[PDB]
DNA sequence: GCATGCATGCGCATGCATGCATAATGCATGCATGCGCATGCATGC
DNA sequence: GCATGCATGCGCATGCATGCATTATGCATGCATGCGCATGCATGC
């Protein structure tokens, strides 16, 4: 064991030392600038990398890994001691909490002489005056672990995990230190909290009440108290790491002030945390002794082009898929044996926000939302808000699910009115559907693609060659960039000029006239014109042009013609 | 407590006896290599055969079975001594090691229904199924605290179940110094061990008909935490003890009995190389021929079943795409063509085999379900038949009686091999990679020859495309074929097991020739033994072949030839449509044949065999 | 997390306390002298010198206090028990003020005994009756017996049998008064079994002790009435008052008239006529 | 009790200081020959000059005079260490060795009349005459028992004045087995140590004329049993401690003070 | 040497601080299961 | 495809074994010392 004073001094010198890294290509005092910002209310939390510390001392890193909480507290105290040195000016604008801190420090200077004896209980709690939080970043050398294998050997260690989010709690304030005022004195009493539950005090420990033996009684205050942001997270294993025949395991995470509001249900996250237990008191058990429940305390959470190049053919369908991803509802009907499911899988993997449903497995409560112990939790349609949703084997779905899907496509909101639930849910998502061989699809959807397997010898032979190549060389014959391109594209919004309207109008009229000439035609309406306008706007957005052009309209017309034929 | 013991004849003698038991110097014992293996694998417990101990020292075995705790303590002390002797450095890591038990306990082999107070404080063996499991929880053993006021650290030791009875003086968590200075707990320096509780029920197959079941409660310590799961058939060997109730004045006199586990069991080269290298094609030839002597003929179905046993190759790519590697078969035939016998044989031979008939299991019991746990309010997943049979076999008898929705549910398993589950509050993707056997009767009771197979089968094209192979079996009443069948059946009927007296009531690579089971003519050939067959099947399943450039163009050209012959086949009808899945089926069967003969690459002969199978199955007269 | 317990903290505040402040100001302000030659700080310098030399005691004259403020002097004549504590605390605070730069290591600030002295004419010991209980009296006499110096505890600490928890810094009362140990262990223990009844033991090595003496005083032969047996009294001496008087000396003593307090014990002996009589002393 | 201590700066540093104090390699010290003489004479305690310690290390002397018990424990531990170092074989005979004190204590040189509560828990020196003595009595330290029914022998350890406060769980004499089989005490295998009590009075030549005398009570341990007799003028150096009264509910608050001798000298 | 004085000496009473002996009953909490309700799935015609 | 049946499913009440919380007073014993007695030693005259 080593004395904490020496390591505290080492921490202080490490914070004062580093000059190395700068983004603009120079040598910049990073931690000094961070501390100067911390001096005032220009930064309310600080993150420390354990890769930068590894340059000078690895034993510090190991001791931090095995005894993380103590080192977190030591770091907090060291930074708090360093703060007065770097301070250069008073606060330009301050809020209520700063007003208490300043007033308390001012009267502490007013009253306390340097020589008088002060009881250990007479000091201010450290965390009450402090207003900055310290968190750690996991070592790059350290390998992320699996939820299944963290056990009693890992209690108290520093770990890094990767998982899928399933449950998130709404933000609520959590008590840190409670403040009490006596009934017959001007003194203030502070009660730190480090337990799930606590018992409020009654009598006043202040010196004046003790000397007079007045028996004054304490009262809580909320303004003087310190509160923090608190969230609760549920994570599960990836399907890849589950052993044979088992079921994914779950873990619970707790989230602090600035880390709050980072993750959403359904996201894949990487969490740097400390593995700590909770002493459990409750119903009696078989085995005597001290049992506990484990949980994780987080300190950092981190979340034309070729589309599905493995699948041969369907180039126009791929262009339509690109347009749907870029944005301004697509349905595919095909014979069995044509890979429609794999296109939907690729779409789900590519999209940032996406969901993929297979049929009756996610039917009913899997869609819409339900009430659970009370909080309302949404289904796939709710999760895919402002994303893209994918549905396979559409015709096999129950009628209620199809009605809900139609409502989402047309109205873009869901309405639920049943015993215990009365809500309207926002679902601004575009739908891609797959099915096997109706007027509803033609009337409601925007674009339908019919894939018929005509046994042409040349096409079949080329498909066979491509499949053999894929199976043998495990790569197509000769996503991050695509995601970045789509993100940059969606930033702009082109506009339709006044003149082109006439041209568009003419086209529409002529199209309808042809549809009226061909009595075998089925649907033309203003919805088709709206779809054409949306496709042209999407193409103009792809060109990053401010004004809609002729080529976009021609390509949209050609795509609609190809789909209809 | 300052009380100490100076002499104890029984304990010292028992320790000496175990020391002599585990020496293995002047004997053919193996425990030395077992200890070396434990040191190599960083594990900290040993399993010792009870029958071996009884053979070497019967008195010690009798005492251990009759009295458990003290003898087990002596065992653990002897293990500590010998681990220190062989390598004292490794013994520093762990406090104390543990002993497992194994062998035929005899009279103490006891069912959960027959556990009684007569077996208390002894070591018992029990066979059952697991019904309830609990979350893993840590328990404190050694606690460490630090005092910022005085810069002093202290440590407290805990021992609760080490001693039979505990007192309020122990199990007290320290929080304050001698001068009331606060202490700060330091979780890194403390010591914890895992703890779990499970429940075991007598298997419904063994329980008397019409009677309610009986169950036992088991505690799993730090090592055996993850060794059990609900819905599992296990055998547990351990002590049977009473549970001390907490302090009180008046007691009713009824204790709680809990079984403390010590062993948990999941009940279940030159020859191979020479045989494979010498035989090559004859490997699969004999394996197909010697699949099941009890079944007469049907070489194609035997070949297909062997292809299921060997299987294809699972492949993955950069984009996360998944390509199926399993095979699926559907048999349709007239009654009494021994389809169910084939299914039962595949159940017996395959490692992970589950039978699920048509209406025996519904769509929920096939894949999985979600249930709300009343104890906590959370959502939990319960696995179905197909999820349990990961990388295994599911047999479906009377496949035609299955409802449409169940088949739509099975689509997800048959296409991609995964199951997607979702209900508000939880959603998951479970792995269900599996292979399916199915047997379905014709719609008209007996297969009509004149009508095309589409009318007789009565199944949609999508479901047919889901299956890799379709086979049709008929009972042709040829007098010579009937004579052969009668000969075979009566030869099997007249046979009696060797070593059993007549009239009573009730490993070589190649099986020994039998006068009746094989016949005089078959002396020129032999059949492969079942055990070697299983070993070879496992080895072949391990092997990973690769496709060659010679056969890819050949297979592609033949696929194009079939899709063009679609117009040429005018004299006969087609059983199944030809889609993109047919090419994958060709490659899969080629790889299965390449697995049959141990090699490194897929050759042309495997492609030819696959194509022969496809041509036979896909068209009928 | 349910393991730690950080405790309780408080901050300094933003009529007895005012009385202590008044006494402290009197000690720091009092001076004697002339307008021509200035004034000298009597009690400040006296306390400084006594603390520096190592004599933890000072003597205060009531006339000086009455000159400074009559209210406190009048208060001390009626409730000596509380105002003596307040004046001792004020003296300790003043001594801390004057002698802050002490040699290193000896940071502990020790208590200070305050003695009283006055020029009031004495009164006969025979005048002691029920009306003078708990007041301040002045009496002459002759000492005839003095017991040995013994030890009496002022701060005690006790330990629990089972969980070994401790209660520390319990203040004892001055005079001939006892203390009753508690019977219940005040620890929150849920899931744990609980401590038995009467689990506390006195720890002797962790207590603060002071000197103790008892004296026997007899009426002066100069004032004993003719033909009457002399009367006697028992005196209590604490800390620095011990060994200041030898038997045979003629002494004048200022003190508080009190009774012993050792619980409501039953009367003993074969004589039980007296009811509700507590032995008295000074 | 499973509670143990891992670190303690003060105790470890004090033990190191005494280790350096009793080395006598680079110095003209004599304590090495003193230890060799003790080994030769089979005695098991040492006398060390206080003035010598103050000259070599003034802080340790100040702490030892102001605080006795812990520093004496450190002394005894250091003696055990060095006796083991010089000759580990001889250290096997005795459990723990003891330390005597000698030299001019100065202010702590105190008459029986001037002993006060100010010197409690410190080491004091007193000069007086002996008036009362008591018979030598043995005291049990380690007990050994045998069970004829089961042919097993057990041993119990006792520690009463080693710890400041004792509890009813300890100091219990075993008489029955776990199955109520009688146990037979075997006095040969047990361990006993002698005990005596004496009283010291201030010499009449020193007491003020015409005043009654004052006295102190002393406890003599196993080694110093026969070193005193009544009517003798002696000087005693030792600790001055309070005496723990037996269990009760109501306490008057008056302890008994007893001097525990460490050195007794015939002047 | 005999007559007298007398400092020493011994046994049983009371007074007073410490110390010793005693010793079941009533109220609260979690596990098991009935009873009313709405959703939803499956099965006919 | 629409009308009906219905095995599954959920939330709040009571009943019953274990478990939890409470809690000073009166009587006995050994140390100190007075009071009556007989022996015995020492000191005069
Ligand atoms: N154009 C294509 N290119 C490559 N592979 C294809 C193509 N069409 C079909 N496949 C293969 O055929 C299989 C089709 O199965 P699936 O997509 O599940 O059919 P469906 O989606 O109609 O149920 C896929 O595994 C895929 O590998
Ligand atoms: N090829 C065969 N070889 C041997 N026995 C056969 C054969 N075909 C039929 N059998 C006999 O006929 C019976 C058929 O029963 P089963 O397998 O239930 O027929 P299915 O499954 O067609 O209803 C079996 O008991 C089997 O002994
Ligand atoms: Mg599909
Ligand atoms: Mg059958
Ligand atoms: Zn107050
Ligand atoms: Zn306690």
């Amino acid at each position: 064991l080593k004395d904490y004073a020496l390591e505290k001094e080492k921490v202080k010198k490490f914070l004062q030392e580093f000059y190395q890294d700068d983004e603009l290509g120079k040598k910049q005092f990073k931690y000094g600038n961070q501390l100067v910002r911390l001096a005032h209310r220009e930064q309310v939390a600080l993150y420390v990398d354990l890769d930068d510390v590894a340059e000078d001392d690895p034993e510090l890193v190991d001791s931090i890994c095995e005894n993380a909480r103590r080192y977190a507290k030591l770091f907090a105290d060291a930074v708090q001691e360093l703060l007065p040195q770097y301070k250069e000016r008073e606060v330009v604008n301050k809020d209520v909490l700063d007003v208490y801190i300043e007033h308390r420090l001012m009267m502490e200077q007013r009253s306390r002489d340097p020589g008088m004896v002060r009881s250990p209980q007479n000091q201010y709690p450290a965390e009450l005056m402090r207003r900055f939080e310290l968190y750690f970043q996991g070592p790059s050398s350290n390998k992320p672990r699996v939820i299944r294998e963290v056990r009693a050997d890992s209690v108290g260690k520093l770990v890094t995990v990767r998982g899928i989010v399933t449950r998130v709690s709404e933000v609520k304030p959590k008590m840190v230190v409670a403040t009490y005022t006596c009934d017959q004195c001007g003194a203030e009493t502070y009660q730190p909290i480090q337990s799930p539950t606590f018992m409020p005090l009654i009598m006043c420990p202040s010196q004046e009440c003790q000397t007079n033996r007045s028996g004054g009684r304490l009262y809580l205050q909320t303004r003087g108290s310190r509160f923090i942001k608190f969230q609760e997270m549920k994570m599960q294993e990836h399907s890849d790491q589950v052993p044979v025949g088992n079921i994914p395991r779950s873990i619970t995470v707790l989230v602090e002030g600035e880390n709050t509001r980072i993750a959403q249900p359904g996201d894949h996250v990487s969490v740097t945390g400390i593995f700590l237990p909770i002493l459990r008191t409750g119903f009696r058990q078989v085995v005597q002794g001290l049992l506990s429940e484990t949980y994780l305390e987080a300190h950092r959470i981190v979340k034309a082009a070729s589309i599905a190049p493995e699948i041969y053919g369907h180039e126009d369908v791929k262009k339509a898929l690109l347009l749907l991803l870029v944005g301004g509802n697509i349905c595919l009907m095909g014979d069995p044996g044509v890979a429609k499911s794999q296109l939907l899988s690729y779409i789900d993997r590519l999209a940032p926000r996406s969901q993929y449903t297979t049929g009756r497995g996610s039917s009913g409560v899997g869609l819409t939302a339900a009430v659970l112990r009370l909080t309302l939790e949404g289904g796939a349609l709710v999760l895919a808000d402002q994303g893209v949703c994918c549905i396979d084997e559409f015709d096999k779905m129950a009628e209620a699910d199809r009605t809900a899907i139609h409502e989402v496509m047309e109205q873009q909101t869901i309405s639920i009115a049943k015993a215990g639930i009365l809500t309207t849910l926002n679902a601004r998502c575009s739908i891609l559907a797959a099915a096997n061989p109706p007027a509803a699809l033609l009337s409601r959807f925007d674009l339908l693609w019919l894939i018929q397997d005509r046994p042409d010898r040349d096409n079949d032979l080329r498909l066979a060659q491509h499949i053999t190549y894929v199976h043998q060389h495990s790569r197509q014959p000769p996503m991050k960039l695509m995601r970045r391109y789509i993100a940059m594209c969606r930033e702009k919004q082109p506009m339709v000029p006044e003149s082109l309207a006439d041209y568009i109008t003419a086209a529409y009229v002529e199209m309808r006239r042809e549809a009226w000439a061909s009595k075998d035609a089925t649907y033309t309406s203003a919805r088709t014109l709206l779809a054409i306008l949306r496709l042209s706007t999407a193409l103009a957005r792809l060109r990053m042009v401010d004004v809609v052009e002729k080529e976009d309209v021609n390509e949209a017309i050609r795509l609609m013609e190809m789909s209809k034929d | 407590a300052g009380t100490v013991v100076l002499d104890d004849v029984e304990l010292r003698e028992a320790q000496r006896d175990y020391l002599d038991f585990l020496d293995d110097e002047e004997d053919q014992g193996i425990y030395q290599s077992k200890v070396r293996e434990l040191i190599s694998d960083n594990q900290y417990r040993l399993i010792v055969n009870v029958n071996d101990l009884r053979r070497k020292n019967e008195k010690r075995a009798n005492r251990l079975l009759n009295n458990a705790f003290e003898e087990l303590v002596a065992f653990q002390r002897a293990l500590k001594d010998f681990v220190a002797s062989i390598d004292a450095t490794y013994a520093k890591q762990y406090e104390e090691f543990y002993v497992g038990l194994e062998g035929s306990f005899g009279s103490k082999h006891v069912s959960p229904r027959t556990l009684t107070s007569c077996f208390l404080s002894c070591v018992v063996c029990v066979e059952g199924i697991v019904t309830k499991c609990s979350l893993v929880r840590p328990k404190v053993v050694r606690s460490v605290h630090y005092c910022p006021a005085t810069k002093k650290t202290i440590e407290r030791r805990y021992s609760d179940l080490t001693t039979l009875v505990a007192f309020p003086s122990s199990s007290v968590y320290p929080t304050k110094d001698e001068e009331n200075n606060p202490l700060e707990t330091e979780y890194g320096l403390s010591v914890y061990k895992d703890h779990q509780t499970i429940t075991i029920q007598e298997m419904p197959e063994k329980a008397p008909a019409g009677q309610l079941p009986r169950s036992v409660d088991v505690i799993l310590d730090d090592d055996l935490v993850d060794k059990a799961k609900p819905g599992d058939r296990v055998q547990v060997v351990g002590t049977y003890r009473c549970l001390p109730g907490k302090k009180g004045g008046y007691t009713s006199g009824t204790f709680r009995t809990v079984l403390i586990a010590c062993n948990v069991k999941q009940m279940s080269i030159a020859k191979i190389k020479k045989f494979s290298k010498t035989r090559s094609k004859d490997i699969f030839d004999q394996l197909a021929k010697s699949l099941a002597p009890s079944i007469h003929g049907h070489d194609y179905v035997k070949k297909a079943i062997l292809c299921l046993l060997l299987g294809g190759v699972e492949r993955d790519l950069e984009n996360g795409s998944h390509i199926r590697g399993d095979i699926n078969i559907l048999l349709i035939g007239d009654p009494s063509v021994a389809k169910s016998q084939l299914l039962r044989y595949v159940l017996c031979t395959a490692p992970r085999a589950i039978p699920t008939t048509g209406r025996g299991s519904s769509g929920v019991g096939l894949t999985a379900a979600v249930t709300t746990d009343q104890e906590t309010g959370e959502r939990r997943l319960e696995a179905g038949a197909m999820v349990l049979a990961d990388r295994g076999v599911v047999c479906i008898d009377e496949f035609d009686k299955m409802s449409d929705m169940d088949r739509t549910a099975i689509h997800e398993v048959m296409e991609q091999g995964r199951v997607t589950i979702a209900k508000a509050g939880i959603h998951a993707r479970l792995n269900a990679r599996c292979s399916v056997l199915a047997a379905a009767n014709p719609v008209y009771g007996r297969y009509d020859q004149y009508k095309t197979p589409m009318e007789n089968i009565g199944l949609q094209d999508s479901l047919l495309s889901r299956f890799d192979l379709l086979f049709i079996m008929l009972d042709q009443m040829d007098p010579e074929q009937d004579r052969e069948i009668s000969d075979h059946v009566l030869r099997m009927h007249r046979y009696r097991a060797p070593g059993e007296q007549d009239g009573d009531a009730m490993t070589q690579i190649y099986e020994k020739h039998d006068n009746l089971l094989h016949g005089t003519k078959k002396k020129k050939e032999k059949m492969v033994s079942a055990a070697f067959m299983k070993k070879y099947i496992h080895v072949a399943k391990i092997i990973k072949p690769v496709l060659t450039q010679e056969s890819a163009t050949y297979i592609a050209e033949e696929y194009s030839r079939l899709r063009s012959q679609d117009s040429m086949s005018s004299d006969t009808a087609r059983t199944s449509p030809v889609t993109a899945r047919t090419l994958e089926t060709l490659i899969r069967l080629a790889t299965a044949h390449a697995k049959a003969r141990m090699s490194k690459t897929v050759d042309l002969q495997d492609a030819e065999e696959a194509v022969e199978l496809v041509q036979y199955a896909y068209f009928k007269k | 997390s349910g393991f730690d317990d950080p405790g309780i903290f408080y901050s300094d505040s933003f009529r007895k306390s005012q009385l202590q402040r008044r006494f402290k100001e009197f000690l720091r302000q009092y001076r004697v002298g002339t307008d021509r030659t200035g004034f000298t700080f009597k009690y400040r310098d006296e306390l400084k010198r006594h603390y520096n030399l190592g004599e933890y005691w000072i003597e205060v004259e009531m006339e000086d206090l009455a000159s400074f403020d009559e209210d406190l002097a009048d208060y001390l004549y009626k409730q000596p028990a509380e105002h003596l504590q307040l004046l001792e605390e004020a003296a300790k605070e003043v001594a801390d003020e004057v002698t802050r730069p002490r040699p290193s290591g000896e940071e502990v600030l020790q208590d200070i005994q305050v003695m009283l002295k006055s020029d009031a004419s004495p009164s006969s010991i025979r005048s002691l009756k029920s009306d003078m209980m708990s007041h301040l009296v002045k009496i002459p006499g002759i000492i005839i017996a003095a017991s040995a110096v013994r030890a009496k505890a002022t701060r005690i600490s006790i330990q629990c049998r089972s969980c070994r928890n401790t209660l520390t810094n319990i203040a004892m009362r001055p005079g001939l008064e006892g203390y009753a140990l508690p019977r219940k262990c005040n620890t929150d223990q849920a899931g744990r079994p609980k401590c038995p009844l009467d689990p506390y033991f006195i720890m002797p090595d962790k207590c603060k002790c002071v000197d103790f003496q008892t004296l026997k005083l007899q009426e002066l032969p100069d004032a004993v009435p003719h033909g009457e047996m002399p009367r006697h009294m028992q005196l209590y001496c604490d800390r620095y008052l011990c060994d200041k008087v030898v038997p045979g000396n003629r002494v004048t003593i200022m003190g508080i008239y009190s009774i012993k307090k050792f619980g409501l014990t039953t009367s003993r002996g074969r004589d039980r006529v007296g009811v509700g009589i507590r032995s008295s002393y000074i």
